[PDB]
């Protein structure tokens, strides 16, 4: 039998192609591998987790190499505003002389591509003045990259390879990353802040070269160690300063302004210090609270035990549950994605309205490519952790130890869970679209004040609290009298009053009727795609047409025809349908953003407060309006910089387009056209000497899912990121 | 008779009279009281 | 296929054949772009699909404006097909059951039972749909454009 | 006014908006005659455009920016402000006309469940029963209420099919 | 090679011994039911996974059920 | 009954031929022969396609496949009510006879037969996957 | 004498069931000591478009 793959038999001893495919997929489920046993499964994700890590450097390390060697730093530095970034050459043989000519931009020497990344900005701002300085990191985190691989090859020799327990240990664990990994990392990071970041953003030079004979402050730890912290927070930068110059400069360390700085239009660097010198003493005073072998602190055991509620509303409570994440990686790596994909988009959320990266906001390229960035693998990362979570209960959830406790009771009333669901994701179909239709056969028939346009009071409501004028509710810090008004008076407020009532900044901008159909669109988005994910899970186990789902596993084709047919009833056939789902919600997401801050960058928001309440508009002064410069990227007279963008976008219309086949004819028609080749292969002559080792076959029920839902994501992602990078770096780039 | 009034008592044929008399409702109520947004 | 032989045919008269007569010759409808633009896939959507579309899309507020609405309605059902092209009723006689078990709770459940379509009826469904919301997104594009300029 | 919003009938954008209408209709009325067929439809037209502008300022709407009518949702703020008909008293105009309808199908549905045939009984209507249940809906607000606090809304738990778990 | 099993509901009715179209099952002796016979799967090796069988079964839940497996030639159902 | 042994001269159907029939497994790997008796001359449907006629008396044809052979012994059966029999044959030479396997056909009860992979108990009472896990390999619930 | 009357009504307690927590109408019991004796009949049809089955004794209780 074939060697490939060595770790299951079953498909070593396939005679077909599905061998090959099948490997490929099966490689990294550990757990499903011939003779795996739990210690060795631990061992081999440790090993796998530096070698991830290793990647995650090395990629970091090539960017900062390519931009030093190829890019235009050291100019950028020079005038930001009016200088866009190049992130590597170019070296295509297949380019013609025009496009030679057309990719020259920048000063460089040769066709450059323009960085949309924002390295530039973050890079700048930390301290980064010189391409050396760029050279020194590359190196050290190729370095770095190498220490990961070789401990990664360490731990999987005999005498370092730990034990299950070890694995098993959440109380050190908890301890060791809350107060080391996050609280050290965080007062580590304020101390190049406070050492390095700032003084360069005040035109001194620190290096390793020389900062042991720079003091970060006049009074050196003399504030620190006699309690008067407050010496560290005087005679700050004032509003006139230039950011990299000692001229308009201060003194301070650490201050709370509150705003954001007048010329670079971000966040004060020194803010971020005090940011990070504040989480630090929370983190490392909270990773105190468990025990090891000191004989002080929490056992996590004990305090899931206590919490029961004495009525019996939650039966049992929280019973069992210690033994049902501490021995099942899918419930543990289900938190970690639904946390972790929940801080990915508060990454985006925040990133775009508090620009902590001096002249990102001008930038309008680079803000609109991260925020579409990150909300797209928030996305990809919260259909994860539902996927993870039903298969937990499929593969690791044990009935008999979870009798009775919370999340037992969750598959008690799956149905009602379900239902309710159900329900939200109607009534919110129902008049959101409604109310879209209404608007537009009223735009058609040219009565633009018979629509229905519904004020966002709720949402107006809160940004009164937080101080925007505008809408005249006078409440908390809009109100000048409010003890809230007052006592951050002197703190903070004055800084941050200034920023939310600025109108030509991203934060809190002005809503109206337009963003609150296009809000109840994303909650649908949400709901629904909830729902699907929701009920792949709670149906994982089994349903009344398939009662034993449980004992054919996560993914499988059907049930066959029989009990009125069974297509797509596995749990991995729910996530597949919530993909499409999520894509939808976050288009709808990064359309709604996109096109609100085109309007505000172009000063003319009134045309998405006109156009955004109906759904012509969207198509016609959206889409429509901004593909001209993308489409004549290359034309029967020439082309331009933006062809790259459009020959992007048609590859991504053609990607998407691909993958409808694979969703829409399945397997049993081509597998009957396959049987016509494989005859005339063997009957052609001077064609039938060679002759194949793998008998070919049509890709699987379950794989051509996977391999539409492939084609369908990236033609998705490929036709909107030329969309966005080319309709915003065209208009103003 | 009776037959003939069983089949008017079908569904399609009862959605039909139900629908073109709740249809013709609402266009008559708009006919009269054109363009209604706000109670009033 | 059939949809490529009628673009072919719009786009060829209105660049080669139809057109208005001057005293200085034919000036035709898309000014002879067919023979050095039709060559690219870029070409026919910039020249044909995007720059054509003009007139549906600018149709509120006048006579036309009825085309616009199909051109939008017939987008939506186009996509609304794809739903049951997708998908297969495995998930969705599940989903019903949640949803009968709610009213089974109200004692409003319907002595038919409820059935997700058969797998033949979904690919009936989509394909329906998928032609109806492709053939009539044309039919508002063609009508609403040689009508606003022919 | 609320929200930054101010009375359509004091918005200058708002009157702007009738007089675009209008003059579009003027224009195509100039190319008939004084009094042809498609001379009346267009001058009846405008009659129920000046209508609509006035009834909308009338009814002491909110225009924003735009010129456009804007509604208030919150019950607090509209019954302040007297803005209560635009949502607040639709909603439970709405509600009322969608129990109705939920309450008499849900009343015919259990009536034909003790017949001996209910699925004839669904595709083939009883419609002298529908009438008798469409006209005692009137009532249903009373009459649900009154099964709710009886316990006889609900099924037991117990008589509900569900799946393994 | 597909797994294929039968269960103590079976009642006999040999629905799935004809409905299989490869000889996979056949009827054997019993005592646990009114038919005094009972559905066997000897030759699994050539089970394909169409599910015939679990078509054609009265019982419910199901008294017959087929688990796919490893993929071979036969159980490909390839000719080639 | 005694198992049957194949006749490899036995005279086959009246038949053209056609792209349907045996390709380079049949050579390599195994093919099946099924064999019958007909009372008179008939013609009757391929599985592979086309029509062929039966000669009276023993018939014999070759196929890719088991299934292909079971499916001309239902047609034979339903509509002819004949009684074949097929067998596999491997390029060695080797030849294994197989339905029916005991010489009565596999839906009339038989003494003799010995159930297999029956489990005493029903669908719903078979164990929790997680009492099957690091078994060595991938096992559901139903196997133990 | 074994298993509920002919033609009365019993309530099914199979999980796996289409029609468990439901009401059918026993057919008949069989006396041989067979594992699933009981006969039910239900006026709803299953998936497969089956309305009766065979339980055994404790699978099946009284109406109420
Ligand atoms: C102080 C001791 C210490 C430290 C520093 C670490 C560190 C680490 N451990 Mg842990 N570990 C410890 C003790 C420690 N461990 C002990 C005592 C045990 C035994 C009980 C373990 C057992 C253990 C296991 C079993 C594993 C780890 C792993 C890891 C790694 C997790 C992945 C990572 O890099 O996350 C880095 C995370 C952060 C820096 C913080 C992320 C969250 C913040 C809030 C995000 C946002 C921050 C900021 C805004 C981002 C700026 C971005 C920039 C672009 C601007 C990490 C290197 C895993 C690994 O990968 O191993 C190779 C792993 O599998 N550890
Ligand atoms: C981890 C970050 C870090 C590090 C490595 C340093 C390192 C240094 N700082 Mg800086 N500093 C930091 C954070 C950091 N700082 C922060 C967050 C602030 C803002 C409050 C400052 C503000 C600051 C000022 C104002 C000054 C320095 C100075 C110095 C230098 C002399 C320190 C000395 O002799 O202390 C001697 C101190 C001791 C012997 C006792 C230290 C006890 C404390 C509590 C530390 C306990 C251990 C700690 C928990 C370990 C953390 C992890 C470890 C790996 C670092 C030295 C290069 C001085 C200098 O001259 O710089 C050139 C100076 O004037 N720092
Ligand atoms: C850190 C997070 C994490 C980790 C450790 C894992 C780990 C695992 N997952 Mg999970 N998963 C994650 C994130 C994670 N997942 C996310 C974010 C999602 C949502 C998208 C999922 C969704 C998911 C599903 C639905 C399934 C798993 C499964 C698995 C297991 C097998 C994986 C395998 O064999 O892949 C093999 C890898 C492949 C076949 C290829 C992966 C690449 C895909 C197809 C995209 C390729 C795009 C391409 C590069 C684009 C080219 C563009 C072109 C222009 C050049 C394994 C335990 C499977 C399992 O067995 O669970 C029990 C399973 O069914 N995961
Ligand atoms: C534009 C495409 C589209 C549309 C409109 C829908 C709509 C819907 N999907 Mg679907 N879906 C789509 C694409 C689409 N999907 C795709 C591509 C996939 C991937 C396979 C899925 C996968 C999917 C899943 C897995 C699920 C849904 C669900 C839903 C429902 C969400 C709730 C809702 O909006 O209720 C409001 C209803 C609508 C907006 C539907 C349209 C209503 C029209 C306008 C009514 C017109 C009536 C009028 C009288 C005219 C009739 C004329 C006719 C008689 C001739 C809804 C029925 C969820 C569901 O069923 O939840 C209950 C669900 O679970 N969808
Ligand atoms: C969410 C869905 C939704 C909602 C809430 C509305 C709401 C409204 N639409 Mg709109 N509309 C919708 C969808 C919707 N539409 C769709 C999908 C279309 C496309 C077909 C249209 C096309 C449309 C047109 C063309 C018109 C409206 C109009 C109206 C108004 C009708 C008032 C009326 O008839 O009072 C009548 C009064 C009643 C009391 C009716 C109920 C009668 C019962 C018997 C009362 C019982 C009480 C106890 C109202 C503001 C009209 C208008 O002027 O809007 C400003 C109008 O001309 N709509
Ligand atoms: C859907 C949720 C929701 C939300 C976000 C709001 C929001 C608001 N409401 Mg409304 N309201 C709602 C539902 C809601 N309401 C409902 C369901 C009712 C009952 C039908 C009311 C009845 C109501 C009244 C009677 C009043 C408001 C008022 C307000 C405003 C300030 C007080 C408040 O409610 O704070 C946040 C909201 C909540 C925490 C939810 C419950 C709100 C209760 C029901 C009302 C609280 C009134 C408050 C005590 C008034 C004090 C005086 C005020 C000037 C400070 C604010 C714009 C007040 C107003 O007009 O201010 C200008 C006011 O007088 N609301
Ligand atoms: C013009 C032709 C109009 C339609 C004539 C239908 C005649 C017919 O089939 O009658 C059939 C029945 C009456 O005729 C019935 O025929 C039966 C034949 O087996 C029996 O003989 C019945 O006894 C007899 O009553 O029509 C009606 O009862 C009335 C039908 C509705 C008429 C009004 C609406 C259409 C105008
Ligand atoms: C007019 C005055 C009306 C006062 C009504 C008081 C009701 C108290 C709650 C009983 C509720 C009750 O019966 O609790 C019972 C149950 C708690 O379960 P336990 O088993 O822990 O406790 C049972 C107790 O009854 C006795 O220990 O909680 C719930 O079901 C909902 C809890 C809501 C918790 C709300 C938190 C606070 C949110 C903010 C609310 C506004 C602030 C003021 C109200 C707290
Ligand atoms: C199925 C399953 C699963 C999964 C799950 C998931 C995936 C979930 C998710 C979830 C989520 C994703 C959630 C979220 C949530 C959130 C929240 C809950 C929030 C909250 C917040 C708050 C509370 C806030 C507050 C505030 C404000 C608002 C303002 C000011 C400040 C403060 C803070 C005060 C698992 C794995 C378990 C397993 C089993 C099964
Ligand atoms: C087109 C199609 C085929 C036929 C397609 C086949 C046989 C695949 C042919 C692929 C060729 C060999 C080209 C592959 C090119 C890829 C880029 C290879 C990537 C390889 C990775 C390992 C990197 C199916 O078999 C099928 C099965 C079930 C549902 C839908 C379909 C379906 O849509
Ligand atoms: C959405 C969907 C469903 C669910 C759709 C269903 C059950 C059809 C719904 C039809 C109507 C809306 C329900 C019946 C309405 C009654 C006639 C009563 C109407 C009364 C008045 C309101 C007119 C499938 O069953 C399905 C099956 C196979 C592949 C894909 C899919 C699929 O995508
Ligand atoms: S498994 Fe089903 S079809 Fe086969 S004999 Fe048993 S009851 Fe009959
Ligand atoms: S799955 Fe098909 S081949 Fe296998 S036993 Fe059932 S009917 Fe026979």
């Amino acid at each position: 039998t074939k060697l490939f793959p060595k770790f299951s038999q079953g498909l070593a001893q396939d005679p077909t192609t599905r061998r090959i495919w099948y490997g490929l997929a099966m490689a990294h489920d550990f757990e499903s591998h011939d003779g795996m046993t739990e210690e060795n499964l631990y061992q081999k994700i440790f090993a796998s987790h530096f070698g991830q890590l290793s990647i995650i450097f090395l990629w970091t390390s090539g960017n900062l190499f390519h931009v030093a060697w190829q890019g235009n730093f050291e100019q950028w530095v020079t005038d930001p505003v009016h200088i866009r970034p190049i992130a590597h050459a170019i070296w295509d043989p297949h380019f013609g002389q025009p496009a030679v000519e057309a990719f020259t931009r920048g000063g460089a020497s040769g066709p450059v591509n323009i960085s949309t990344s924002g390295v530039y900005q973050w890079w700048y701002t930390i301290g980064m003045r010189t391409n050396q300085d760029l050279y020194v990191g590359s190196v050290f985190l190729a370095l770095v990259s190498a220490i990961f691989l070789f401990a990664g090859w360490l731990h999987l020799q005999p005498n370092f390879q730990p034990s299950l327990s070890w694995f098993k240990d959440a109380e050190s664990r908890l301890n060791h990353h809350l107060s080391g990994l996050f609280g050290v990392s965080s007062l580590a990071w304020t101390g190049h802040l406070v050492h390095v970041a700032i003084p360069e953003s005040r035109g001194q030079h620190v290096g390793w070269d020389n900062f042991l004979s720079v003091l970060p402050h006049p009074q050196g730890l003399t504030p620190f160690f006699t309690g008067n912290w407050a010496a560290y927070a005087q005679s700050p930068d004032t509003a006139s300063h230039v950011f990299g110059t000692a001229q308009g400069s201060g003194q301070a360390i650490l201050t709370f302004l509150g705003g954001f700085h007048p010329q670079t239009q971000s966040l004060w660097l020194t803010d971020m210090a005090h940011h990070h010198l504040a989480i630090a003493v929370i983190f490392i005073v909270a990773g105190h609270m468990y025990r090891t072998n000191f004989g002080i602190g929490h056992r996590m055991q004990a305090i899931l035990e206590a919490h029961t509620p004495p009525s019996g509303s939650l039966g049992a409570g929280h019973k069992g549950l210690f033994d049902t994440v501490n021995n099942s990686l899918h419930f543990q790596l289900g938190l970690a994605l639904a946390s972790v994909g929940t801080i990915t988009s508060l990454v985006a959320q925040h990133m775009y309205s508090l620009p902590p990266y001096a002249f990102q906001a001008i930038d309008f390229t680079t803000q609109a490519a991260l925020y579409t960035h990150h909300q797209y693998i928030a996305g990809f990362i919260m259909c994860g952790a539902f996927a993870h979570g039903a298969i937990f209960f499929i593969r690791d959830y044990d009935p008999e130890q979870n009798k009775g406790n919370v999340l037992a009771r969750m598959l008690d009333h799956k149905e009602a869970l379900i239902s309710h669901l159900s329900w939200v994701s109607l009534f919110l179909g129902f008049h959101t679209l409604g109310l879209y239709v209404h608007n537009d056969v009223m735009q058609a028939f040219g009565t633009p004040e018979k629509q229905i346009l519904i004020e966002p009071v709720f949402a107006q409501w809160i940004q009164a609290a937080h101080g925007k004028a505008l809408y005249g509710f006078d409440f908390l810090l809009s109100s000048k009298t409010s003890a809230a008004f007052a006592n951050g008076q002197s703190l903070w407020l004055p800084g941050w009053l200034d920023a939310i009532n600025n109108n030509q900044n991203s934060l809190f901008l002005t809503i109206g009727p337009g963003d609150f159909l296009v809000h109840h669109a994303i909650a649908l988005g949400l709901h629904t795609t909830t729902l699907i994910l929701v009920k792949g899970a709670l149906d994982a186990r089994g349903s009344k047409l398939m009662p034993d789902k449980k004992d054919f596993g996560y993914s499988f084709p059907c049930d066959g025809p029989g009990r009125g047919g069974t297509c797509d009833i596995s749990a991995y056939d729910a996530f597949y349908l919530a993909v499409f789902w999520m894509l939808n919600t976050i288009g709808w997401v990064t359309f709604y953003w996109h096109w609100k801050h085109l309007t505000l960058w172009q000063g003319n928001v009134a045309q998405f407060d006109e156009s955004s309440t109906y759904l012509m508009g969207w198509l016609r002064d959206y889409l429509w309006l901004n593909s001209s410069q993308l489409i004549n990227g290359y034309n029967p007279f020439g082309m331009n910089s933006l062809s790259v963008w459009a020959w992007t976008f048609l590859f991504g219309h053609l990607i998407y387009a691909t993958g409808f086949m694979f969703l829409i004819s399945w397997r049993g028609y081509w597998q009957e056209l396959i049987e016509t080749l494989v005859w005339a292969h063997e009957k052609t002559p001077l064609a039938n000497l060679v002759y194949w080792k793998d008998k070919p076959v049509a890709l699987s029920i379950v794989q051509a899912r996977l391999v539409g839902l492939a084609h369908f994501s990236v033609g998705y992602i490929f036709t909107y990121a030329a969309f966005l990078i080319a309709s915003t770096s065209g208009r103003f780039g | 008779m009776k037959d003939f009034t069983t089949y008017l008592s079908t569904a399609p044929v009862i959605a039909t009279i139900w629908f073109t008399f709740t249809a013709g409702l609402l266009i008559e109520i708009n006919r009269y009281f054109p363009d209604p947004l706000v109670f009033s | 296929s059939l949809s490529i032989v009628i673009f072919h045919f719009s786009w060829k008269m209105q660049s080669d054949v139809w057109g208005t007569v001057t005293a200085s010759g034919v000036s035709h409808i898309t000014g002879g772009n067919f023979a050095q633009s039709a060559n690219t896939i870029n070409g026919w959507l910039r020249d044909f699909l995007w720059a054509q579309s003009s007139q549906v899309i600018q149709s509120y507020g006048s006579a036309l404006s009825a085309y616009g609405l199909i051109f939008l309605g017939a987008h939506f059902v186009w996509a609304f097909s794809l739903m049951f092209l997708f998908s297969g009723r495995g998930y969705w006689q599940e989903l019903i059951e949640s949803i009968v078990w709610a009213h089974n709770k109200l004692k409003v459940a319907p002595a038919i039972q409820p059935r997700a379509l058969s797998i033949t009826q979904g690919r009936a469904v989509g394909v329906a749909h998928y032609l109806l919301g492709g053939i009539a997104t044309t039919w508002s594009f063609f009508l609403a454009r040689i009508i606003s300029v022919g | 006014d609320i929200a930054g919003l101010t009375p359509c009938s004091e918005s200058k954008a708002y009157a702007k908006l009738e007089k675009k209408e209008l003059k579009t209709l003027e224009k195509r009325l100039k190319q008939y005659e004084a009094d042809s067929a498609p001379a009346v439809a267009l001058k009846a037209t405008m009659e129920r455009t000046k209508a609509r502008f006035a009834n909308y300022a009338k009814a002491g709407l909110l225009c924003g920016n735009d010129g456009l009518p804007h509604l208030i949702a919150d019950p607090g703020l509209a019954l302040k402000y007297g803005h209560a008909g635009e949502v607040f008293i639709p909603t439970f105009g709405f509600l009322y006309v969608a129990g109705y309808i939920g309450y008499v199908g849900r009343q015919y549905l259990i009536a034909v469940k003790g017949e001996a045939k209910p699925t004839d009984k669904e595709i083939i209507i009883d419609v002298p029963l529908a009438t008798k249940l469409a006209w005692q809906g009137a009532g249903w607000p009373l009459a649900a209420v009154q099964e709710l606090q009886r316990g006889t809304l609900l099924e037991k738990e117990e008589n509900i099919t569900v799946s393994p778990r | 090679a597909h797994i294929v099993k039968i269960y103590d509901t079976c009642i006999g009715c040999t629905q799935c011994v004809r409905a299989c179209p490869l000889d996979v099952l056949e009827m054997v002796p019993w005592d646990g039911c009114k038919a005094s016979q009972m559905a066997s799967a000897p030759r699994t090796e050539d089970c394909v996974g169409c599910k015939r069988c679990e078509t054609a079964c009265p019982t419910d839940f199901l008294s017959v059920r087929v688990y796919l497996g490893s993929e071979s030639t036969r159980s490909m159902g390839l000719s080639y | 009954w005694t198992v049957p042994t194949l006749n490899p001269d036995t005279p086959s159907p009246i038949f053209g031929g056609s792209t349907g029939g045996l390709l380079r497994k049949a050579q390599t790997e195994e093919f099946y022969v099924i064999t019958w008796e007909a009372k008179k001359e008939q013609i009757f449907e391929m599985p592979t396609g086309g029509a062929a006629i039966m000669r009276q008396g023993p018939n014999l044809l070759k196929f890719g496949k088991k299934e292909q052979c079971l499916a001309l012994t239902t047609q034979l059966r339903n509509k002819f009510k004949l009684t074949p029999c097929f067998y596999r044959v491997f390029p060695d030479g080797k030849v294994q006879y197989l339905h029916p396997a005991d010489g009565v056909y596999p839906e009339k009860v038989n003494a003799g037969r010995v159930g297999a992979n029956q489990n005493m108990r029903r669908i719903g009472q078979n164990v929790n996957p997680i009492k099957v896990k690091f078994s060595g390999r991938m096992m559901s619930p139903a196997e133990i | 004498e074994v298993g509920p009357k002919r033609g009365s009504l019993v309530k099914i307690l199979r999980p796996e069931s289409y029609w468990f927590n439901q009401v059918g109408k026993v057919v008949s019991v069989d006396q041989s000591g067979v594992r699933y004796p009981v006969v039910v009949r239900f006026e709803n049809q299953n998936y497969a478009g089956v309305t009766t089955n065979n339980y055994a004794l404790d699978e099946v209780v009284a109406a109420k």
